[PDB]
């Protein structure tokens, strides 16, 4: 089991190419699953659902 | 000792069921009872698949 909180701080993101034609919208499209939850449901149902 | 068995409550519904581990339960190897469990989104339900 894990004890304690995170002692340092970073995120984990998707790769795009320099200008790239999907740079700002899937950037848009990760950061909106975020609001009402969708992406927080994928994360805590995989870790733990199953 | 008595104490912890009276403390013991059986388990009557679902959700106090499936909160519990110790005792083991599936359902049949087909059938829509499966069908049910996988398209149920209900949190008793969709931690029970």
């Amino acid at each position: 089991m894990k004890v304690g909180g995170n002692l340092d701080s970073k995120g984990y993101d998707i790769a795009t190419p320099k200008g790239s034609s999907l740079g700002t919208p899937v950037n848009l499209a990760v950061l909106k699953l975020s609001e009402q939850g969708v992406l927080d449901k994928l994360k805590n149902k995989w870790w733990y659902d199953k | 000792f008595l104490t912890v068995e009276r403390m013991v409550s059986p388990i009557e519904s679902a959700e106090d069921l499936s909160k519990q581990t110790e005792i083991a339960y599936g359902t049949l190897d087909s059938g829509s009872t499966k069908e049910f469990f996988r398209r149920s989104k209900i949190a008793v339900f969709d931690k029970m698949w």
